[PDB]
DNA sequence: GGAGGCCAAGATCTCAAT
């Protein structure tokens, strides 16, 4: 119910509800999401993965493992009858508007080509590679709260446990197939508001000065130049006002720079 | 129930090296560093922990022995539980997250899992890094250069027949031609790279596109080669390592060590001494070390260390000093309740 | 319960530090050190002893022990590194001398290493590399010196297994003002939200061990804070 | 199945020199150093390993036999595999990771490739560097000058 | 220092035969035009059974310009095991 | 005849360098 996967299901992956089949009464947790059975109403899907494991899935988690070739195309011609799955879509992202219950797929050109005509009536698809996600997030007037899936990936279980709802532009949680522990949550948070502020204030400086700033912050973040040398460079090119906008965290600095260089 | 702190040194009889993904750049191979290229390196405690966990696993395998048919009594699931700590079939006990002192029965029956934990059970053995003492105790060892065995020793040509000599000549010619062609492609790629920074934002894409296409042209050129896909003559890249005779400070601990778990750890260190090497590049006999640890504990009721003994590992043997350590080893050897399955 | 004076502890960082969302606090390190010294894991006993060496603030329910603050020199500043942990399945591990594999046609079924339950786990975490690590506290300098020098504690996450946050050359120098909980109205450690202190909001326990207990709404400083080592030594 | 450790010394009858690509500079020819520019030199374990590997290869070549023409049964590929440890035809029995007892049969049948190994097969032999016992046991030799003989 | 990890009798015998053949031309390195590289070496062979506290010396290999000296019955046993095993396929 | 096991296939691309 009140789980991030339900929001993804309703907004995006309820399209293949007709092909799911009927559930079975189950007595164990959903290994995919781990939530208690009390939010399943006792029904779930029994599945065997290629590793020969008996995993129980709720309805929202099952949509990542459902093959509907007539709806989602086919990903590998060697296996004609197995369609593209949300649980196997490497390189495909999605921005999900929870309140409006609408979703926006960010698929690359190859995946878009593989998609049949019937797909586009149900899901709005944007042609954008993995590197072009940042452009879409930057330019689009985002509606919050939203779930932004950066990469559906192949490791569904870790994607499902890592789904988080972004309440504001301060903290957009980029969700991928990598497990979101508290030790690596700095890599999967994007300070869009501060990046946009820095981009707005980066326009006052020259292109050469901007490149110097980006290279100096990147080298300093990787312990490649001494702080004294970086400070001398910043003073020389008058980049001190820019430096005060960056977070002290080097990983946040690198995320913000990666966003600036893409937009 | 006491904490056993192992403080000591590790002296490298041979260069000591380790390959870590984030420390090995494309510019060269480097040891792990806590900072830039001017920082002093260290030998990861993860590598030492893995080596000692394998030694403890070998101790357990030797102790348990082999079945009547001669096959090891551990299946794949138990093997990965003892070795990597993962449970592959989902049959492991899942303790409640609230408590800390969990798995008391499992810790009592399986000393290896108690020392080195599994997923869901914290391990009592902490193994720290090997921090160097000096300031110039690392250097770029290895290196060398692969040669052609027939261009170096002419007596080897007498063994080859005429067809094989012709094949060798074709191989050398192909190697030279491919070297020249690939050098030209790399030159063009580098020319693209130099103007890449000066390139405009729109041009940032297709320059990378041509670099990519140049890369697969190199791959296709090497695929066109028939006698050999790889040039036999090539410079070998050196690896960074700690020099011979480097002194590295090492700290190890066992938290709440029973006599049996500490005995298993001492036995692992004893068995580790038969082949006492960390790290890789064993082809150059790298990694061989000698270490001496001062086993100490905490005085009950106050913050005062108490020395229990000392473990010295040398090429000439293992010296265990201290009656307490022998008591731990004997307690491990005499226990008849352990079940590692 | 003793004559507790405010001290600042500065240690040299030898290994990159992995921060579990909330910056490590010195009372956590001292709790681990005492859990090793006292051969007991009971939180009640360790906390009862920890209060003999760290001042405990009853009003807020937190120890006078600041969180981590990286000390940067002009030679080296706060850097970005990854903590790499991998499964090394050597030929010894994949051998019949250790386990009996399942056999088909006499051949041994190979371990599926690219994925599954038996995959090489390439677990990587963000880490921070700075020349110095600095904590502020009010307590017995002798006991904290002994615990930091002799116990098996690091600064950060999972020092026991990965040896992240290894440190040495623990230097303790007395302070003039207690800067362990508050400084100019900004919280320097996880404090209750009702304390009136400013900082990043979050959910965490107030006393160690921070992975055990009900998680209240707290206010904590930024996980990665840096201060110049010259300004730290000023005292 | 035992571990044998060869601990000993190498005594020098004639000057011992080696040209390592990363050790020599434009300034001049230098021996590889035991870490740093001012440290004691050493003789690389790579050179000793290569010399002993080729010696073992010739042992194998002599043991297998030479025909009346003095030719060995091994083609070019076998010679390269046994001495250089490199395969040219691409027929080397690549062991996918996860194979149980990967080199068992190859090691049992080919003691040379078991001792010294190849890519994908760890060699059992590790030959370390040679470290001098004292100081100033190295110096600049060679020298001289070519001259018009007339 | 040289070592063979988990050496059977046959592989150790091959290594010892390599050392014996190396003694005929005990040359390391280059600049052989000045006869650089001649060496004489002696190695003490020891084995260490895991689980025990001390190693045991098997013998000694001495390479001198006057000959090759191999001591200890174990090294001779290794050489004989290599020279008398006819199940080796090097192709 | 599942049932074990292998092997090939699936999007596009990652700048830090004494
Ligand atoms: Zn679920």
């Amino acid at each position: 119910m009140n789980h991030p996967v339900e929001s993804v299901y309703s907004a995006l992956t309820s399209i293949l509800l007709p092909y799911m089949g009927e559930p079975v009464p189950v007595q164990r947790n959903c290994s995919c999401c781990g939530r208690a059975p009390s939010e399943f109403d006792g029904v779930g899907f029994e599945l065997v993965n290629a590793y020969r494991e008996r995993v129980v899935h709720c309805r929202p988690c099952q949509t990542f493992f459902v093959s509907a070739p007539e709806l989602m195309g086919v990903e590998n011609p060697k296996k004609p009858t197995t369609g593209q799955k949300f649980g196997m879509w490497s390189g495909v992202g999605a921005v999900i508007n929870v309140e409006d219950n609408s979703s926006v797929l960010l698929a690359p050109q190859g995946v878009v080509n593989k998609l049949p005509e019937h797909f586009f009536d149900h899901v709005e698809v944007i042609t954008a590679t993995s590197g072009q996600h940042l452009e879409y997030l930057f330019n689009t007037e985002l509606k919050f709260p939203l779930i932004y899936i950066q990469n559906f990936g192949v490791k569904t279980y870790e994607l499902v446990r890592s789904l988080r709802v972004s309440l504001s532009a301060d903290a957009i949680y980029t969700c991928a197939d990598q497990l979101l522990t508290r030790q690596n949550e700095v890599l999967y948070m994007l300070d869009l508001k501060k990046a946009k502020e820095l981009h707005q204030e980066i326009k006052n400086y020259s292109k050469k000065e901007m490149d110097i700033f980006i290279r100096t912050v990147t080298l300093l973040a990787y312990s490649r130049i001494t702080p004294e040398a970086a400070s001398n460079e910043f003073k020389k090119n008058n980049l001190i006002p820019l430096l005060l906008l960056l977070p002290t965290d080097p990983h946040q600095r690198l995320s913000i720079l990666h966003l600036l260089k893409k937009v | 129930m006491r904490t056993l702190n192992f403080n000591g040194k590790i002296s490298t009889l041979e260069p000591l090296t380790v390959t870590v993904k984030n420390a090995v750049s494309t510019s060269g191979h480097r040891l792990p560093r806590n900072g830039g290229f001017n920082a002093a390196p260290y030998f990861p405690g993860t590598s030492i922990r893995g080596t000692l966990r394998h030694a403890a696993h070998k101790v357990i395998v030797d102790r348990v022995g082999l079945n009547a048919d001669g096959k090891s009594p551990f299946d794949l699931a138990e093997h990965f539980m003892l070795a990597q700590g993962v449970d592959i079939n989902g049959e492991a006990e899942t303790f409640a997250p609230g408590e800390i002192n969990a798995g008391a029965e499992l810790r009592s029956k399986n000393p290896l899992i108690s020392l080195f934990g599994r997923w869901g059970l914290s391990g009592k053995v902490g193994i720290g890094n090997a921090i160097p003492d000096g300031d110039n105790q690392w250097g770029m060892f290895g290196g060398g250069a692969r040669s052609i065995m027939f261009q170096r020793d002419e007596s080897l040509m007498e063994f080859l027949e005429t067809d094989q000599v012709d094949r060798l000549e074709r191989l050398l010619e192909e190697q030279a031609e491919a070297s020249v062609d690939i050098s030209q492609i790399k030159t063009e790629q580098d020319a693209l790279k130099k103007a890449m920074k000066s390139a405009d934002k729109d041009t940032k894409a297709e320059l990378q596109i041509k670099v990519r296409e140049l890369d697969e042209k190199i791959q296709a050129r090497k695929d066109q080669k028939q006698e050999s896909r790889e040039s036999i003559r090539r410079p070998i890249d050196p690896y960074e390592a700690f020099i011979t005779g480097a002194e590295l400070s090492h700290r190890m601990s066992i938290k709440n060590a029973t006599d049996e778990e500490a005995g298993l750890f001492i036995s692992a260190l004893i068995r580790f001494a038969a082949e006492p090497r960390f790290g890789g590049h064993a082809n150059h006999n790298c990694g061989l070390v000698e270490a001496h640890w001062t086993v100490t504990t905490w005085k009950p009721g106050e913050l005062v260390p108490v020395t229990l003994g000392e473990i010295v590992i040398t090429p000439n043997g293992v010296e265990i000093t201290g009656d307490e350590l022998f008591a731990m080893v004997k307690a491990f050897n005499e226990n008849q309740s352990f079940d590692f399955t | 319960m003793l004559n507790f004076k405010p001290y600042r502890v500065i240690m040299s960082s030898l290994t990159p530090v992995v921060i579990s969302g909330i910056a490590p606090s010195l009372d956590g390190i001292l709790y681990e050190a005492l859990s090793q010294a006292i051969p007991s894991n009971e939180p009640g006993v360790v906390l009862a002893r920890l209060k003999e060496i760290l001042l405990f603030n009853d009003e807020l329910g937190v120890f006078h022990a600041s969180s981590l603050r990286f000390g940067i020199t002009p030679e080296q500043g706060i850097g970005a590194t990854t903590s790499m942990r991998c499964d090394y399945l050597s030929p010894e591990k994949l051998s019949t001398a250790m386990f009996s594999p399942r056999t088909r046609r006499g051949l041994f079924t190979r371990v599926l290493l690219t994925g599954g339950p038996t995959k090489r786990r390439m677990t990587t975490r963000p880490a921070y590399s700075a020349p110095y690590l600095t904590f502020d506290f009010v307590g017995s300098s002798e006991a904290v010196e002994i615990l930091l020098n002799h116990a098996h504690v690091g600064v950060g996450y999972d020092y026991f297994s990965a040896a992240n946050g290894e440190f040495n050359n623990v230097t303790i120098l007395p302070l003039d003002i207690d800067t362990s909980i508050s400084n100019e109205g900004m919280a320097l450690r996880p404090v209750p939200v009702n304390s009136g202190l400013n900082g990043i909001k979050g959910v965490s326990p107030l006393i160690p061990p921070y992975f055990v207990g009900e998680k209240l709404n707290i206010v904590h400083p930024a996980p990665v804070r840096t201060q110049l080592i010259s300004s730290l030594l000023r005292g």
